[PDB]
């Protein structure tokens, strides 16, 4: 879950503010990670 | 939806050769805990559902439909208010969706690994039956 | 039927509620855990 | 949605010619990156979604949808409001 | 002057809340801050 | 015709931008202090 920032465009410059985001893919990729992480490094130590 | 997959079925499912009694409860086993693996994360394509209360513009309620779906969630039995701090609210807590749907394809590779073991091994040992089954066999 | 927790940010810092969700996925979980149950520790006694 | 390719699978899976031990981790291998790195980049064909406040019209959530998934993220625990300029918080 | 004070209330309430929190505002306690301090926390420097 | 200034708070801090207002009063306050004007010093040059 992070804190996204944001900007617009008024006469007043940056103008910027914060909303903050769900984040779902986050849950794959740190399901992956690991699995893809041993099996690689299997891989190498197989093929060493 | 409804969809059917016979092919990807019949191949591990048979397609490998042997007959050997009760090890091919590695394969049935791969099929099953693989397919329930899997339809489990089609989130029967709903996954959780919320209550939120009536100014949200719907535009939150899809929101808050996966931040409930992602941070914890929790149970109490009801009506004991929830008391207070995080101690008797969280006690009951129960999230598993970061376990269950991955977790069992991690299952279904584990069952069938023990075979390519086999195969790696008896490869190891020079002298392969493969070979020879098929070849009296036929 | 759980009860959830919920956040946003304003000025005033954490600034939390509940609102309680109903919860499909719990009828198939415990309908199959039972079943995959049987099915597993059966696998294990023919197996050794 | 759900869809399955198995000639794709098949063909180099199987179809170049050679039973080489473990060096076939080479082609396992192609396998799973090459599908990972498909499905991922399928956006489970919802790639975030935002919280914004409750005056936008919804042409903008589908914007500042996207502009939070280009523009920078990041992530603080909570309960430290932001401090501010730039160091602490991003 | 038959408007003691008006706020800022963010835009989901119905307008009817804003005729409330008016008051509600105006009974319970007020305060001041200069204004780029953030608030803090607690209720020491905010209030 | 004036430009105003205006501010809101949120997690990002100052967060302000302009918006432009038309201005009534000052057409009345600049039609009289000419008048008003006028007659004061009248009033000291007769007054003294």
């Amino acid at each position: 879950i992070v804190h996204c920032d944001f900007n617009r465009r008024r006469p007043a410059s940056v103008q910027l503010d914060t909303v903050l985001c769900v984040l779902t893919l986050n849950i794959y990729y740190e399901k992956l990670f690991i699995f893809l992480w041993f099996w690689l490094v299997f891989v190498a130590v197989v093929s060493t | 939806a409804i969809n059917s997959v016979n092919a990807l079925i019949s191949r591990v499912f048979v397609q490998p050769k042997g007959d050997l009694a009760d090890r091919l409860n590695s394969r049935v086993t791969v099929v099953i805990l693989a397919v329930s693996s899997a339809l489990l994360l089609s989130s029967h394509f709903d996954p959780i559902t919320c209550w939120t209360p009536a100014q949200f513009n719907a535009q939150w309620v899809n929101f808050v439909n996966q931040y409930c779906f992602v941070h914890g969630t929790y149970f109490v039995p009801l009506d004991q208010q929830l008391a207070f701090e995080e101690e008797e609210r969280t006690k009951v807590s129960i999230q598993y969706y970061q376990w269950v749907p991955y977790v069992f394809a991690l299952q279904a590779f584990l069952f069938y690994i023990p075979r390519f073991i086999w195969k790696a091994m008896i490869a190891y040992s020079g002298y392969d039956l493969a070979a020879a089954v098929k070849y009296v066999d036929r």
